[PDB]
RNA sequence: AAGGCAGCAGGCGCGCAAAUUACCCAAUCCUAAUUCAGGGAGGUAGUGACAAUAAAUAACGAUACAGGGCCCAUUCGGGUCUUGUAAUUGGAAUGAGUACAAUGUAAAUACCUUAACGAGGAACAAUUGGAGGGCAAGUCUGGUGCCAGCAGCCGCGGUAAUUCCAGCUCCAAUAGCGUAUAUUAAAGUUGUUGCAGUUAAAAAGCUCGUAGUUGAACUUUGGGCCCGGUUGGCCGGUCGGAUUUCCAACG
């Protein structure tokens, strides 16, 4: 008697199963990004067969209708802020041209490898998920950040890790302990 | 070949060499394929890796007269009793698969 | 099997022979034999001359 | 043409005759006259518990000739007979008379299913357990 | 003499099928003579793989064999190009957990923080189904011999089983995966859109006929501006036809 939770799943299972051609179409998007399974693939399909689902809407309806003008911009600015529409690529015709490649580009567990420091995309994956990278002020431990157009100059070492200065952690703050105990004295 | 240089040389760049294996999964290595060419366009006869001169006589005592039989030494390297068989003297074209599982499952370092 | 009999009849094509033919018989890759035939050119297999431009 | 009625004014008779042709399909019949809670022996339901009477051996129809091991159940909640099959090896054995074991469907909705004639049942627990723990031996049956 | 849990918690029964005889009015609100009292309404916690979200099970390095093709070649070699097999080592990082504290809270638990511990294959070890086709992945080995069994379907098994029972290897999804029943898509196999009826299932033996469904044609053009013609001429330029403009209205 309490209102209920909305809530609602975020992927969806492809209709045949067993292809050649889907099931090694994985070799990007799972080695050459560095994923856990195939479910973080199929969220991404998902938002973006949600995306041209209201493109195709609005297309429909006439040119200069206020519900086109309006639900337009606000599709287009919401893509561009993140970065997967490209800085002039702003039509409804090219939302529906969007791939899934230029949405695991925005993640931040492969944002955090092309700005440097990284040395592998899922070096940054066991980094991220270890507590080490902050946006902003705010450390983050999500890979599927997906970073806005102005946060790629606060992707940094957070203030807390070890490598971002503050007393190294207890790997080598017992591994310096034990030469102390046998050197030192 | 194994993570010497296919890490260090995907700085940035995540193309070079991401083409598909030739696609079996489970029927055994190519480490003829090349010589399966040779032999095809060579319009005479060539000998194919004639004997097994001694690692034949040495190893069969080394692995097998030490505790084993050969239907026991096929069953765990998972060929058939007679390819032990012409292991044991002569009589075989020596492929490398079959050759490495005898020598990781008795240890005799003769290749 | 078939690539190494295909590449003995162009050889004997190649040699400047009329027709030549390589019958390969027994079990292929299954339990029960087959008998594979190829075959370019003609042949004559029929009489004297048989004896004379024939090689088996 | 077309052998149905067009007129703007005719959708009556469109709804009525969909409604006559409707009962020539399988499932809206079964749907619309309940002949799962009347006819079927479980009661419309996935699975029931019953009581097993006998062992039986019944006979693989043509090409095959094996035997297949199946018993005979009397279910709790109907009283009703049905032959359900004893999946694989070794699963007679561990199946007795008065284990109460639980049913489930065969697989094909009411048919019977492969070379076996008139079994349209399978048995998934035994004694309470599993049959799947009882032949991996992850689980043991109960002192009965 | 007393009774009515389809209130809360619990029990029996029924079944394929469903939680604690816990804490509190602190929030939401309700009632009363009423700021204060009361509230199993309601909230908090326990059980809870119903569903749903996010995402650990590792990351960087160093180290080697065995081939094969081709080239140059003395023959002993390289000097590329690729095939497989690991196998021994190093410092770094972290939370799953154990917990001072504080925070949270009506009081707690838990989360979010955080002192102190907490990783080297023995563990802090991921499973569930599959490997003939549909349908992704072994014609590898041992056992059985139309037996045991598998198999949604086609099929497999009668002494060389790619299909059973195993070992190895591999595939698919993954903290989830299989099975059963129902239902939706598939299904243009219910057809208004949009089926079919000579022979595959299906035109009543034939005709009349009420309801129902369906039913030939016919009844006048006021705002202005831009565009195309088609007639009417002012206009022939020209050796009976050749361009169109300014003006009606003719729609």
């Amino acid at each position: 008697p309490r209102a209920p939770r909305t809530y609602s799943k975020t992927y969806s299972t492809p209709k045949r199963p067993y292809e050649s051609s889907r099931l090694d179409a994985e070799l990007k998007l799972a080695g050459e990004f560095g994923l856990k399974n195939k479910k973080e693939i199929y969220r991404i399909s998902f938002q973006l067969s949600k995306i041209r689902r209201a493109a195709r809407d609005l297309l429909t309806r006439d040119e200069k209708d206020p519900k086109r003008l309006f639900e337009g911009n606000a599709l287009i600015r919401r893509l561009v802020r993140v970065g997967v529409l490209s800085e002039d690529k702003k039509k409804l015709d090219y939302v529906l041209a969007l791939k899934v490649e230029d949405f695991l580009e925005r993640r931040l567990q492969t944002q955090v490898y092309k700005l440097g420091l990284a040395k592998s995309v899922h070096h940054a994956r066991v980094l991220i998920t270890q507590r080490h990278i902050a946006v902003g002020k705010q450390i983050v431990n999500i890979p599927s950040f997906m970073v806005r157009l102005d946060s790629e100059k606060h992707i940094d070492f957070a203030p807390t890790s070890p490598f971002g200065g503050a007393r190294p952690g207890r790997v080598a703050r017992r591994n310096a302990a034990r030469k102390a105990e046998a050197s030192g004295e | 070949r194994s993570q010497g240089q296919i890490n260090a040389a995907r700085r940035q760049g995540l193309v070079v060499s991401v083409d598909k294996k030739y696609g079996s999964t489970n029927t055994r290595g190519d480490n003829e394929g090349q010589r399966l060419t040779k032999v095809d366009r060579e319009t005479d006869i060539v000998k194919p890796k004639k004997l097994d001169p001694n690692v034949g006589r040495a190893i069969s005592r080394a692995r097998t007269d030490k505790k084993m039989s050969q239907k026991d030494l096929a069953t765990k390297i998972n060929e058939k009793p007679t390819v032990v068989n012409d292991y044991e003297a002569a009589r075989a074209i020596p492929n490398q698969q079959v050759l490495s599982k005898l020598e990781r499952a008795l240890g005799v370092k003769l290749r | 099997i078939r690539r190494a009999a295909y590449g003995v009849v162009r050889y004997v094509m190649e040699s400047g022979a009329k027709g030549c033919e390589v019958v390969v018989s027994g079990k292929l890759r299954a339990a029960r034999a087959k008998a594979m035939k190829f075959a370019d050119g003609f042949l004559i297999h029929s009489g004297q001359p048989v004896n004379d431009f024939i090689d088996t | 043409g077309k052998g149905k009625p067009r007129g703007l004014n005719s959708a009556r008779k469109l709804r009525v005759h969909r409604r006559n042709n409707r009962w020539a399909e399988n499932n809206y019949k079964k749907r619309l006259l309940g002949t799962a809670f009347k006819s079927s022996p479980f009661g419309g339901s996935s699975h029931a518990k019953g009581i097993v009477l006998e062992k039986l051996g019944i006979e693989s129809k043509q090409p095959n000739s094996a035997i297949r091991k199946c018993v005979r159940v009397q279910l709790i909640k109907n009283g009703k007979k049905v032959t359900a099959f004893v999946p694989n090896d070794g699963c007679l054995n561990f199946v007795d008379e008065n284990d109460e074991v639980l049913l489930a469907g065969f697989g094909r909705k009411g048919k019977a299913k492969g070379d076996i004639p008139g079994v349209r049942f399978k048995v998934v627990k035994v004694s309470g357990v599993s049959l799947l723990a009882l032949w991996k031996e992850k689980k043991e049956k109960p002192r009965s």
